């Protein structure tokens, strides 16, 4: 195979035939009947001119020869040397690649092999080319045919005779012809697609063989600046200058005490859950039994048959809800092994599922003039929220509960490896305990959970846990119990469509306190809790919302924070290591004797800033980027996409780099649209007027 | 203490701070760009940005065509369709004298690999239309269903296997006077129920024989569904070529990024900078504008990408040029479908009902929220009266982003207007650029910004002013690719998700450690990242397929004897994963079967086992090797 | 469209796996130590016998052993590519500004980092 054409061809050759190829590159090595035959196409070329030498005026014997060959070497140059043949001789340049060039005659030449007979491939070949090239075939059972006489001679034609000898005889020796060693095209246009062509001409056009003329007969030098010299003055960039003073606060209007508190509208509660611990020694539990023993341990919290409302949303009914979480507590609590709810009909219409609107025939709709299309939510406009802050400063702290446990890895050999590794125990060190650990695995497995049992169980309304598997310094193990969900099914099985999840979560926040964070929700007094001898309410905050299978995946795929937040922890040490020429984790960190520890500005205390360790920046950086996923949607997105510029401008203003705008209040306006009623997005922008007030206070000195 | 993220910013370059922003690359959950609304306002932006141009009805199909090019010059700064013929053409012929042979060279590898092609490559793309059916298929089924339907129309092209001949037959058929085809229809029919009347109406999916008029057939191949949009297979035969000779033109401009390999664009970004940097006047300045472009698609015109083509192909046959110069004259004739239709709906009544694109205007406009009432009196001049609208200007997606990056770089290849004293080059990435200007101080920097955005504008092309800054070389964005003095970041990143490939045990593990090193080669995924990568890929894995190590104390179905072949094994470091073995991966041996790491490790007995060579289970991209954990599922 | 869930769908399920029907097949229990290994139904039409995924560890557990003899020149592009790595040797790791490089490269080169890599 391979090891055929190294032997029987020699390497420079083979290796032009497999630059060709590449030139066509579909894969070089699948197909090697192509590379014997291009080769042995270059064997036979080199063969015609690598004796016909030639003379200053008439002799064919200095070093001319009366050969050039335009194969084996890049198509780039090879069509700049026909191109320049063609004009230095002033015949016509064929619209073909040749093969070679004689110089006697002044014309190019085409070659072939052909495996059949002669005279035949010649004759295909004029079909293709015409009258602009002089034809030698060359057949591998002795034959040729040719367009002249005073071409090649018989001398030179027994080389190339006797050269594919060798090549017939060895193939079928080693039973490689009848399997291999086997080798223009017209293209016609019919009456629709040509009369779509003629329609299809820019403008002053009447048909298509006009424009074909045209663009290959007229030079259209000077056209642009033309043209330039035409337009209006007023198509421009309008640049100026920016500087630290035109940097106005984005979405003033989040200050205006007029408006609406953003309401808190995660999924589930983060920093106000509440999760009833149960110790286990480690052994993996079926989701309902864990709920069942959780809730044994609390009996009091389950036995509350009563509801004593606290707060209620505005459209919700409390007894359907108080009815929904006691069918959730009986079923968990029962000894079947099912998590369908008993009362189906009830929770139809507790859930709202029975008050959806028919679908009815377009022709009846059609004919009814009171149905009409219903108009845009429009998101409301709110201001800053100090809720949004406090989840910040509580979900960044380390607690004493730890909810990752990861596999391990081969050992470390490689330096790389070892950097890796370090940087790995320095962020998990880091990162371990954090509060917003715990609630990313909760999102999780609540997400894991949901999407697992949205299968076709055709039971209907069952109940989901909300349960998570914690540890501790000690190396305890629990359970924890952090609320009842029922989600229902929905028939219309497509994977965008709307299933209604009712939460009921425990918490020990009063809503009371906050009026304005809890407007979604209908919250409950269920009993108290002993955690240290001192009694905390519990409150059941209960909601309906709404997802699909492709926000369960996404919810599911939220782990991947963890690897966001590292690698921009990995961004960070590298961008530090690149002004030195070693790594900066250790220093980052620990700190070296060339370096102490590294400080970052954590936040403001009363209006001055406040330094903390790299940790802290770490656990920031880590919750930053669980908010940005659980408060995900198409404003924080397009936000986070457009806020990115005025980062960039900021940072060439630090550095300065002399930044130039070219439409300011236009960037303003694409970022301030998407301030609307997103907690993460105002607080974001409230974060963001902060830190730019800081930059423009440190570039006075 | 109040803690503020943004306060990272002042001690970490911003570059680095904001890295990796978007965990994801995909469309999310929350992506609010389809829709008969979404259809139905790219139409209008398309028809908008080149309503003073010539207007006509077309004599094939009989809709109603637009012509920007060679229009009048804008007056304003609004995204503008009006590009010059000759401009362009002027571009192109100085791209032409920089390489010289490279529109050539490019001709003649697209001819030969096209002449080489066949049938069979019009299956490795996505989605497709298909008109037999009238809806987005895979590939593979709808090349079928059309492969079909031409046998049964006497045209058998792909018979021969090329894809030339099959292109030919494609069309041919737009001038059959009728089309026969066979067609998936959901047919309801008889039962013999339970019930007293014995009729349990239940549907089928049958196959029957149907037929065409030649202009619905043309309006057929000329439509694009809504998935954005998606092309027929009567385009793919002739965008493919097309396509590949962008392609072969784009890889031999250095301007044209184009190097995806992920440290290649590190070194394309920073070669770009120093030679810029290098280039610079002595005691001059140079500036770089980090670009975007404003309605990209929308402003592009097939009638410039067809005379584009035929200058690049100048120097070709004649069958090459007629065959090339096909899918832009598709596109310039293309129908948009405009999709499911509007929800109507009465909340007296509590009703609802869908409004299907044909019988949009079935109703008073009045019965239509404010903004797709005035949507609909827009659409209603390119409105066909079967669901569809005519959209000849602009494009729909990236069929054909070589081109339009070959458009681009011949735009930044001018680099001066009027003998002025700048010099400008950059970057082109279709839809994405960057622009280096040299000049002797900051004033006439902004002059050859000026310039080229008036040029830009001359071509077609609109850079986005709202969305486009500069400052000194040196710090500049490049497709989500941030330089600053060297340091290059990326703002997005697909990290692995959760979850296994979904083919056994053993293909599983060598896919995704395949996955994660792709990333770290290709994405410039840190150490770090990736040595936690492997271990959430661990942990899925043995959660998915239940085979946590032996030595753990975890209770299941394969476990309990899992624990039996740990206590049997004395070479347990050996072990697969799979059998409860230990996890031996890191960056290092990431690209080496697992079996063939352990085999030097795996005891005599279990490599025995385990390698049998007629095990009951394997029978008869990711390296593999056979195995018992090789096995298939029903 | 799932291929992930629906693969643990799958592994839950009692007999997910074919079994090719020969003498060596028959050599899998009916049922090990309670664990129901081999399905003990005869298809209608198909007759392809099934097996747990338990089935796949007892094999590897306690099933004949097989010649391994020949397997390492099978593979041996795996093996040379193992030991590639095996003897070589690394340099030192810098940050800032053939093909057996090339087959090694995830763990050479980054976007900030070099790793310098000697073969053996």
């Amino acid at each position: 195979m391979d090891t055929f054409i190294t032997r029987n061809f020699q390497t420079t050759i083979i290796q032009k035939a497999k630059n060709t190829m590449a030139e066509f590159s579909e894969d070089p090595e699948l197909q090697p009947a192509m590379l014997f035959n291009i080769c042995v196409h270059l064997e036979v070329c080199y063969v015609i001119s690598d004796m016909n030498f030639l003379d200053e005026e008439g002799k064919a014997y200095n070093l001319r020869p009366q050969y050039e060959v335009i194969e084996g070497m890049p198509r780039t140059i090879a069509w700049m040397v026909q191109r320049s043949l063609a004009q230095e001789h002033g015949i016509e340049t064929p619209k073909y690649l040749a093969d070679l060039f004689d110089y006697k005659t002044k014309r190019f030449i085409e070659v072939g092999i052909t495996k059949g007979l002669a005279d035949d491939y010649f004759w295909k070949k004029k079909e293709k080319l015409g009258n602009s090239m002089e034809l030698m075939i060359f057949s591998y059972n002795q034959d040729y045919s040719l367009s002249n006489e005073s071409s090649l001679d018989e001398e030179g034609k027994g080389r190339v005779l006797s050269r594919l000898t060798e090549l017939q005889a060895e193939l079928s020796l080693k039973n490689l012809w009848q399997v291999l060693i086997g080798e223009g095209i017209d293209f016609k246009l019919g009456q629709t697609i040509s009369r779509l062509r003629d329609i299809s001409v820019p403008a002053g056009f009447s048909n298509f063989e006009g424009m074909r003329s045209y663009i290959d007969n007229i030079d259209p030098k000077g056209a642009i600046e033309r043209n330039l010299a035409r337009m209006s003055p007023l198509v421009s960039v309008t640049p100026k200058k920016l500087t630290w003073e035109d940097l106005r606060p984005i979405g003033p209007h989040i200050y205006n005490h007029e408006l609406p508190e953003v309401p808190y509208n995660a999924f589930l509660l983060m920093s106000d859950e509440l999760g009833l611990a149960n110790m286990t020694e480690g052994k993996s539990k079926k989701p309902k039994t864990l709920a069942k023993e959780c809730l044994e341990k609390y009996s009091t919290l389950r036995d509350q048959t009563d509801p004593i409302l606290i707060m209620k949303s505005e459209k919700a009914n409390e007894n359907f809800l108080w009815k929904l979480w006691r069918d959730c507590v009986n079923t968990i609590s029962n000894e079947e092994m099912s998590n369908e709810l008993q009362k189906t009909n009830y929770a139809k219409w507790a859930t709202g599922d029975g008050l959806t609107y028919q679908k009815i025939m377009k022709e009846v709709a059609i004919d009814d003039e009171t149905m009409c299309q219903e108009e845009p939510k429009i998101p409301n406009k709110c201001r800053v929220a100090a809720w949004v802050q406090t989840e910040m400063n509580l979900l960044s702290t380390l607690t004493s509960k730890r909810a990752l446990d990861l596999p391990e890895i081969g050992p470390d050999v490689a330096p790389v490896e070892h950097v890796g590794s370090e940087r790995r125990k320095y962020f998990v060190n880091e990162i371990n305990y954090c509060k917003a650990s715990t609630v990313m695995m909760k999102y999780v497995l609540f997400h894991t959970s949901l999407l697992n049992e949205s299968n076709a169980s055709m039971g209907k309304y069952k109940v989901i846990p909300i349960t998570n598997r914690v540890v501790n310094e000690k190396g305890e193990s629990f359970d924890m119990l952090y609320g009842l969900a029922v989600k229902g099914q929905s028939h219309l099985r497509g994977d965008t469509d709307v299933v209604t999840v009712v939460t009921f979560e425990f918490s020990s926040t009063d809503p009371r306190v906050d009026s304005g964070k809890w407007p979604k929700y209908t919250v409950f007094r269920i009993g108290s809790l002993f955690v240290s001898g001192r009694e905390k309410s519990v409150y059941l905050y209960c909601r309906v919302n709404g997802t699909n299978k492709i926000q369960m995946k996404w919810g599911m795929e939220a782990r991947r924070c963890l690897l966001q937040s590292m690698q921009q922890m990995e961004a960070i040490v590298e961008q530090e290591s690149s002004i030195q020429g070693y790594d900066m984790t250790k220093a980052c960190f620990k700190g070296d004797r060339v370096n102490s520890p590294k400080t970052f500005s954590i936040g403001t205390q009363e209006g001055k800033l406040v330094k903390g360790s790299f940790g802290k920046a770490l656990r920031v950086i880590f919750t930053k980027c669980l908010m940005h996923y659980v408060f995900g949607n198409a404003q924080l997105e397009g936000f986070s996409a457009e806020s990115r510029r005025l980062l960039l401008l900021i940072q060439a203003l630090k550095d300065r780099k002399g930044p130039w705008v070219f439409d300011l209040e236009g960037m303003y306006s694409g970022i301030e649209e998407c301030i609307s009623n997103n907690p993460w997005v105002i607080q974001s922008a409230y974060w963001f007027n902060e830190w730019l007030g800081f930059e423009k206070e440190g570039s006075k000195v | 203490m109040n803690i503020n993220p943004y306060f990272l910013f002042i001690d970490v370059p911003i570059q680095a701070a904001i890295s990796t922003t978007f965990p994801y690359t995909g469309v999310p959950p929350y992506s609010h760009g389809t829709g008969t609304g979404y259809t139905i306002d790219t139409v209008i932006r398309t028809h908008e940005y080149s309503n003073k141009g010539k207007q006509y009805i077309s004599d094939v199909t009989g809709c109603t065509m637009v012509d920007p090019t060679n229009g009048p010059l804008p007056e304003d700064n609004e995204p503008s369709a009006y590009a010059q013929l000759d401009c362009v053409l002027e571009a192109l012929d100085r791209m032409d004298e920089e390489h010289p042979g490279l529109f050539q060279a490019a001709s003649q590898n697209a001819m030969e690999t096209l002449m080489v092609t066949t049938v069979d490559k019009l299956t490795q793309g996505r989605q497709t239309f298909d008109w037999t059916v009238c809806r987005n298929q895979p590939a593979a089924t709808a090349l079928n269903t059309t492969i079909t339907s031409f046998r049964l129309n006497d045209l058998n092209g792909a018979d021969k296997g090329g894809l030339i001949p099959f292109c030919q037959d494609i069309i041919d058929s737009l001038d059959r006077p009728e089309m026969t085809f066979f067609s998936v229809k959901n047919i309801k029919k008889k039962l013999p129920a339970k019930n007293r009347k014995g009729f349990l109406i239940k549907r089928i999916p049958m196959k029957v024989k149907d037929k065409i008029t030649k202009v619905e057939y043309i309006k057929r191949a000329l439509s694009l569904n809504t998935m954005i949009a998606t092309a027929g297979i009567q385009i793919r035969g002739f965008v493919l070529v097309v396509e590949n000779l962008a392609k072969n033109i784009c890889e031999n401009l250095e301007q044209s990024g184009l190097p995806v390999g992920g440290n290649e664009k590190k070194a394309k970004l920073s070669n770009a900078v120093a030679k810029m940097l290098s280039n610079c006047p002595p005691g001059g300045i140079s500036m770089t504008v980090t670009g975007d472009n404003t309605k990209w698609n929308e402003c592009l015109n097939p009638r410039i990408f067809l005379a584009m083509t035929e200058r690049i192909t100048r120097d070709s046959p004649i069958w090459f040029r007629d065959f090339c110069s096909i899918a832009p004259v598709l596109f310039s004739n293309k129908i948009a479908r405009l999709g499911k239709g509007f929800m109507i709906t009465s909340k007296t009544k509590r009703l609802k009902a869908q409004i299907p694109c044909p019988d949009l205007f079935s109703i008073p406009l009045e019965r239509y929220n404010e903004e797709t009432r005035a949507k609909l009196k827009k659409l209603k001049p390119f409105f066909n009266e079967e669901g569809t609208a005519s959209l000849s200007p602009g494009m729909m997606m990236g069929m054909f982003n070589m081109l339009s990056t070959v458009l681009g770089v011949a735009a930044l290849g001018i680099k001066n207007i009027g003998n002025k004293e700048y010099l400008w080059d950059g970057l082109q990435s279709s839809d994405d650029f960057a622009l280096f200007v040299n000049a002797k101080d900051e004033e006439t920097c902004m002059e050859g910004i000026n310039d080229f955005y008036r040029t830009c504008k001359l071509l077609g092309i609109n850079m986005s002013k709202k969305k486009s800054y500069c400052n000194e070389t040196g710090m500049f964005e490049f497709t989500s690719m941030f330089y600053r003095d060297g340091f290059v970041s990326n703002f997005a990143m697909e990290l692995p998700s959760f979850g296994v490939a979904g083919v056994n045990e053993s293909a599983d593990m060598a896919i995704g450690m395949t996955i994660i090193k792709n990333n770290m080669i290709n994405n410039g995924m840190g150490p770090a990242t990736a040595q936690t990568a492997i271990q959430l890929f661990i942990a899925d894995y043995r959660y998915t397929y239940k085979c946590h190590r032996g030595d753990s104390k975890v209770e299941g179905k394969r476990m309990k004897i899992i624990k039996e072949l740990w206590e049997n094994t004395k070479g347990r470091d050996g072990l697969l994963v799979a059998d409860g073995g230990p996890n031996i991966y890191n960056l290092r041996n990431l690209h080496i079967p697992e079996i063939v790491l352990k085999y030097n490790l795996m005891d005599p007995e279990y490599k025995g086992r385990l390698l049998h060579p007629q095990n009951p289970f394997v029978g008869h991209d990711y390296d593999a090797v056979s195995g018992t954990h090789s096995w298939r599922t029903k | 469209k799932n291929p992930s869930l629906r693969m643990k769908w799958a592994m839950c399920s009692n007999f997910p796996l074919a079994l090719t029907k020969g003498d060596m097949a028959n050599r899998i229990p009916l049922e090990y130590k309670g664990i129901q290994l081999k399905t003990n139904a005869e298809d209608i039409g198909t007759k392809g016998q099934m097996c747990s995924i338990a089935a796949v560890t007892w094999w590897n557990t306690y099933g004949p052993i097989g010649d391994t003899e020949g397997f390492e020149r099978v593979y041996e592009s795996f093996f040379l590519r193992k030991m590639r790595l095996d003897n070589a040797t690394w340099g030192r790791i810098t940050f800032g500004p053939s093909a057996e490089f090339i087959e090694m490269l995830h763990c050479l080169q980054g976007e900030n980092w070099r790793q310098i890599y000697h073969p053996g």
